[PDB]
């Protein structure tokens, strides 16, 4: 699927990257980015990087507190758009 | 033996050199810099210190500034699945919250062979870019 949506303009974008995203009402309103979530991913913001780090315990508690207030994906922020994977 | 080896390694060997090059710039700089912060400065120095969606002057001293330059990428992920160094452009945060998930092409209405398209074309092609990268930005 990889299904898309913008991010908002209060969601903490900073650029491409790796994010976790919270997605409420057709919008990323809330994106934590790989490399401020786990300071020794040292990656290049790859799509492929997720098989590793996705389990990552920090990730984790991360998603888990989005999961809270909204639905929660790991995915790519690109262009002001994020995009599930 | 497997183009990874040599993208790690050769990768491996461009970033000590930006490494070198983001401790004469900023030899003041507190702690240790991350990655994000020394491709700023590649993609600084390769821009000639200009913003490449506005033309408009980075100030090196403000290169690592919370909200003033990001790095993002030229055609939008969501068209192109393009992750790559060659898809990685530094801009001011606002043209590029302008942009959207626009491509260059159609930002700058490069379909009527516009000012602005050209404008662009001109400092693409002016840049230190790699022929790959400056091809890769223009892609219509």
């Amino acid at each position: 699927a990889n299904k898309t949506y913008k991010i908002g303009k209060n969601a903490g974008y900073d650029g491409c990257g790796l994010c976790l995203a919270a997605i409420s009402e057709n919008e990323a309103i809330k994106v934590k980015y790989l490399r401020d979530i786990c300071p020794d991913y040292d990656g290049d913001d790859k799509a492929e990087d997720w098989l590793r780090w996705g389990t990552d315990s920090r990730v984790k508690a991360a998603a888990l507190e989005m999961e809270q207030y909204a639905y929660t994906s790991v995915g790519m922020a690109s262009c002001w758009e994020f995009v599930e994977l | 033996a497997a183009e990874i080896e040599k993208r790690q390694e050769e990768n491996r060997k461009d970033r000590e050199k930006a490494a070198a090059k983001f401790r004469e710039y900023f030899p003041n700089f507190v702690g240790e810099p991350k990655s994000k912060d020394i491709l700023k400065l590649r993609l600084y120095e390769q821009q000639h210190g200009k913003c490449l969606y506005s033309g408009k002057e980075i100030n090196l001293g403000r290169l690592n500034e919370k909200g003033y330059v990001e790095i993002d990428h030229a055609l939008p992920f969501s068209r192109t699945w393009d992750d790559s160094f060659n898809n990685k452009v530094l801009v001011l945060g606002s043209e590029n919250q302008n942009k959207g998930n626009q491509t260059p092409y159609e930002y700058f209405n490069g379909k009527d062979n516009s000012r602005e398209w050209q404008e662009f074309k001109a400092r693409v092609e002016t840049s230190r870019f790699p022929r790959s990268k400056k091809q890769r930005i223009l892609l219509q």
